């Protein structure tokens, strides 16, 4: 329950930054540049450490098993219990991979340490840049 | 002057010629379709329309 | 799946289709001066309506100045009357032998079967036709006659104020 | 048409 | 035996009036972008005259595809609106159905 | 305390993509 | 108002109704005191005197029970027809009346300008 405490509350402040960056986009004129940028950067990293949070508390989300109330009366509220209930992406990311998958497009694992090897040399190279060049 | 214009006014709220329109399509719109045609499907409809006291 | 697929021809007539079916249906009327498909264009053509006037669907079949029933009401007078008489007889039966009293209870079941018969044969929509013509006729009346009713009371008081103003002069 | 506009109040 | 066009052009005309089957359709993108589809429900509009009219079983689809006439200059877009407008909307609908024909 | 609530952002006028496929015996 | 038709199908039902009952009573009593049970059943059997005399003062009340329904189709095709004048009439009615209202709004206006340029005279 601690995990899950912490990923409500986290979420919450995220809404909260949401529902802020929301509410000074609605006025009919556009606030100056820079607090558009410092909204953003905030907003963007605090949803930064919503993933790295969820990340870090995957087990405890998984072990807890979804049980309705017996008090909660779904005669009345299934249509409550439903909206919740669905977790079907929306349509137009999911075409939207199915074409960068078509875009995309032994054989494949060569080239995936191919890749490797091409990732540890420019990471490589660029350290031998950066040292050939005093920068302080 | 008053009180006769606001009969004035009352009498014109109670109505022209769109009531001689309305009546007028009325009448060629029943002259068109036949009864019988009107019947049948009154009585095909009777059962889906109207919702019985026994259905639970 | 839950639902059926959408009609094959469906997808067979484009805006071009459309457009073209002016001179389709031109060159197939000077043509022909079960309608087999020998062109994608032939269902736009309107369906001819079946010779036998039918119409077959789920196991069931379908297909003037409103646009003795003396017999009849004796005929439910007697059923009923029968039909209490027999009602009293089965009861009867259930006091001194119940052991046969089915024996009468669909007979009696019959009687009640031949009475809604004898529904069918009266059945109703010209008396509700009737009905709903004398509410809006007494309707229309009610309001034709206050409306007579007020500008005559207008008037009457429009005389009654030149009365008035001439006996004022 | 001219019904509505004739039957409204001003 | 093999039912004729009239039979399953009613039947597809009469289902029209489910509002599951119209979000079911208007969901797949291919069937409101191909032209067909659109196309057949304007040559379907023929219906709203005698003797087709007489042969409907649920007269309510005659406004939902001149509805549906209405969504093809009005965008899809309101999909997600369709159930609640309709719930809301049927009373005045079905009373003005009833003076197109109980009148 | 607390600062503010949250504003009730439901969305009931979200129409759902449930997959609805094995209705057919 | 009720339709006698929708009448008759709820008295028929009540009718039914009432039978069921009454034997149910008779099937799960029988054995309560003679007395009481004589009575509930005086009762019983009046009540299904009074619901056979309304079923029949019902059944021989239905306008058109006796009358055969062609002369009901040139009685309400004569009916359709006066219709037809009686609103005719209403059209000329209405117009005279709008013809004498528009008099009277003539009149109403040369008055108030008379009104007017008099008390402006001086």
């Amino acid at each position: 329950g601690q995990a899950l405490d912490a990923v409500r509350m986290r979420l919450a402040q995220l809404t909260h930054s949401l529902r802020r960056i929301r509410d000074e986009m609605s006025k009919a004129e556009l606030p100056q540049w820079y607090t558009l940028q410092s909204q953003l950067n905030v907003t963007l990293s605090q949803l930064v450490s919503v993933t790295s949070t969820l990340q870090h508390f995957q087990e405890t989300l998984d072990s807890t098993v979804v049980y309705p109330l017996p008090k909660f009366p779904t005669t009345s509220h299934e249509s409550l219990v439903t909206t919740l209930l669905r977790k079907k992406n929306i349509p137009e990311v999911d075409e939207w991979m199915k074409y960068v998958r078509e875009t995309s497009g032994e054989e494949i694992e060569k080239l995936l340490q191919q890749d490797r090897e091409i990732t540890n040399w420019a990471r490589t190279t660029f350290r031998n840049e950066y040292g050939k060049h005093d920068f302080k | 002057l008053e009180i006769l214009n606001e009969c004035h006014d009352e009498l014109k709220a109670l109505p022209l010629e769109q009531v001689e329109f309305e009546k007028n399509t009325i009448l060629q719109q029943r002259s068109k379709i036949n009864s019988t045609e009107l019947l049948d499907y009154a009585t095909k409809l009777s059962k889906f329309t109207k919702i019985p006291p026994t259905f639970d | 799946s839950l639902y059926p697929p959408p009609p094959p021809y469906v997808k067979f007539f484009t805006q071009s289709n459309l457009e073209k079916l002016p001179k389709y249906k031109e060159k197939k009327a000077a043509s022909a001066k079960e309608e087999e498909i020998t062109c994608a264009l032939d269902y736009l053509i309107p369906p001819p309506m079946p010779k036998n006037q039918q119409y077959r669907a789920f196991g069931s079949i379908w297909q003037e100045n409103e646009s003795n029933y003396q017999y009849k009401i004796q005929e439910l007078r007697k059923l009923l009357k029968s039909l209490l008489l027999n009602y009293l007889e089965l009861i009867g039966v259930l006091s001194i032998n119940p052991d046969m009293y089915e024996r009468k209870v669909e007979n009696i079941r019959t009687i009640l079967v031949n009475i809604h018969h004898l529904l069918n044969e009266y059945r109703q929509s010209r008396e509700s036709l009737i009905m709903l013509l004398e509410e809006q006729l007494e309707y229309k009346r009610g309001e034709i006659r206050e409306i007579e009713q007020v500008c005559k009371q207008v008037h009457d008081k429009l005389t009654s104020i030149q009365d008035t103003l001439r006996t004022g002069s | 048409p001219h019904e509505i506009y004739g039957s409204m109040p001003l | 035996p093999l039912p004729t066009r009239f039979e399953v052009e009613l039947e597809f005309i009469q289902s029209l009036a489910n509002i599951q089957y119209v979000t079911y359709l208007l969901t797949q993108q291919q069937i409101w972008k191909s032209p067909n589809f659109k196309n057949y429900l304007k040559y379907l509009e023929y219906w709203c005259n005698p003797p087709y009219s007489q042969c409907i079983v649920y007269p309510n689809c005659l406004f939902i595809l001149k509805l549906l006439n209405g969504f093809m200059e009005s965008a899809l877009e309101g999909l997600d609106e369709l159930p609640k407008i309709i719930q809301l909307q049927g009373p005045q609908w079905m009373n003005e159905m009833v003076e197109r024909w109980a009148n | 305390p607390s600062y503010s609530p949250t504003s009730p952002s439901y969305s009931p006028t979200s129409p759902s993509y449930s997959p609805t496929s094995p209705s057919y015996s | 108002m009720t339709d006698r038709l929708t009448q008759l199908q709820i008295c028929l039902d009540q009718m039914t109704e009432q039978f069921c009952a009454t034997l149910n009573y008779i099937d799960k009593n029988h054995g309560v005191p003679p007395e009481e049970f004589s009575n509930t059943i005086d009762e019983l059997s009046t009540d299904i005197i009074l619901k056979t005399r309304q079923i029949n003062k019902l059944i021989d009340s239905l306008p058109g029970v006796d009358v055969s329904a062609e002369e009901q189709l040139r009685k309400i095709d004569m009916l359709q027809k006066k219709l037809v004048e009686v609103e005719d009439e209403k059209i000329e009615a209405i117009k005279k009346k709008e013809k004498l209202l528009r008099h009277v709004d003539s009149l109403i206006e040369d008055f108030v300008d008379g009104i007017a340029n008099s008390k402006k005279s001086t």
